[PDB]
């Protein structure tokens, strides 16, 4: 939104860059931060941990009723069966979308998100606009912002992650996918379908 | 605290800014800001709850419009000054130095295998907040409870939109680090955690969706029994 008091994006970026490099130089001198530590953290979340991991969990649940039961009973333990878990996903609770219920997740207080299965959150999830409105007008938000119309008769359950429990949505399996392989089904699972702002890809 | 950061339910923030796609890190400074999290944590600048509190104390106008990772930088500086690990004056001097010489080198330093080990361990092993307590849970599934109307000036996970509201206990998750003590430097003091369901009508009055509910996690002290 327009703010006549705000500097340009260029000036803001220039100021932040200088402040960060300054802080970085100090933490480096103190011996608590190194260039390799920075590169390793970046490498993990740019190439190793991402929504493709959550997609693996989703497709296993879609094709294995027993695993699905274990997943809904204890998300952390179930995901561990696939070697998935860790930082900011120590406690996971998966919620299943059905014909009568639709789930959507948010961290109204900051930006909490299940990193082990979805990687780092997109910027909109962390911003005030989505966070403020989803707990108050979820139906209108889903339709207006994501083009996803949820029938007024269908209940919308908004999960606000106020604790370390991380909520993840298990989207419904799209129709016309009978007998598909786990690999084929994975192409339909999006990061958005696991947040609840969109259903899994149709067709 | 009753900070502006507690945006759930706030009106007038505008439409969602959502690009079709975006990189994990939009600039090099973001990678640095991100990596400073495990670095400052290991160094004892703060724990997770304290980390959040530092951000909550930001200038609201700055918080609402600044790039996300800048919030992280603010909390590092906040705790660095608090613990005396960061000298503000030296930081300001160095900031001007890099403003004038953006390509100037970083300090010479040795790489440390222990820091990489910490990163791998924290990322793949996690930093579990679950704890064991001696007291049994006070509440159970089905219990109708009311959220506290307390308004602590320090850190807490008491969103203004749920205070004084009545809901139903959905699940008991066991005990976890208590934010009200942890975020204020008072220790873990673990408390039982519960997911509580609040109808949209209860939260927003008539303006709420007639067929929607919000699930919110409440530590034991946050709720009191209405009906068993
Ligand atoms: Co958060």
């Amino acid at each position: 939104t327009e703010n006549i008091l705000r500097k340009s994006d260029e000036e803001i970026q220039k100021e932040i860059t200088a402040r960060v490099k300054a802080l970085e130089s100090m933490l480096i001198e103190q011996g608590i931060l190194t260039t390799s530590m920075i590169d390793r953290m970046a490498e993990i979340y740019e190439n190793e941990v991402g929504p493709h991991l959550g997609a693996k969990v989703v497709v296993k649940a879609w094709t294995d009723p027993e695993f699905k039961k274990r997943l809904l009973a204890d998300g952390t333990e179930a995901c561990k069966e696939l070697g998935i878990g860790g930082l900011q996903g120590e406690d996971m609770m998966w919620v299943e979308n059905t014909d009568e219920v639709h789930h959507v997740v948010v961290c109204s207080l900051c930006s909490c998100y299940p990193w082990p299965v979805l990687g780092l959150p997109p910027n909109w999830f962390k911003e005030p606009q989505y966070r403020s409105r989803v707990v108050r007008e979820p139906r209108q938000l889903l339709k207006e912002e994501f083009g996803f119309e949820v029938p007024p008769s269908k209940e919308i359950k908004v999960w606000d992650s106020s604790s370390e429990m991380r909520f993840v949505v298990l989207p419904q399996r799209p129709a016309g996918t009978d007998g598909w392989s786990e690999e084929e089904l994975a192409t339909l699972v999006t990061r958005e379908s696991m947040i609840g702002v969109e259903p899994a890809k149709a067709v | 605290m009753n900070g502006v950061y507690d945006v759930g339910g706030t009106d007038g923030l505008g439409p969602i800014n959502r690009p079709a796609d975006e990189p994990v890190f939009r600039a090099e400074w973001e990678k640095v800001a991100f990596a400073m999290f495990p670095a400052t944590f290991r160094a004892g600048f703060m724990g997770l709850d304290e980390f959040r509190f530092g951000i909550e104390q930001m200038n609201p106008a700055e918080y609402l419009e600044s790039p996300y990772y800048w919030h992280w930088i603010r909390t590092y500086i906040h705790h660095g000054v608090r613990t005396g690990k960061i000298d503000l004056e030296e930081l300001e001097r160095r900031t001007q130095y890099y403003r004038e010489n953006p390509d100037a080198p970083l300090p010479e330093h040795e790489q440390k295998p222990e820091l990489i080990e910490f990163v791998n361990q924290a990322v793949y092993g996690g930093l579990p907040a679950s704890r064991e307590v001696d007291r049994p849970p006070k509440f159970k599934e089905g219990d109708v409870v009311r959220f506290s109307t307390a308004s602590p000036k320090g850190h807490a996970r008491r969103a203004r939109y749920v205070r004084g509201k009545t809901g139903t206990v959905v699940k008991h998750h066991g005990a976890y680090i208590y934010p009200d003590t942890a975020g204020n430097g008072l220790g873990e003091c673990p408390e039982h955690l519960y997911t509580v369901r609040f109808t949209a009508q209860e939260l927003w009055g008539p303006e709420g969706d007639p067929n929607s509910s919000v699930y919110y996690d409440c530590w034991e002290p946050y709720i009191e029994l209405v009906d068993t």
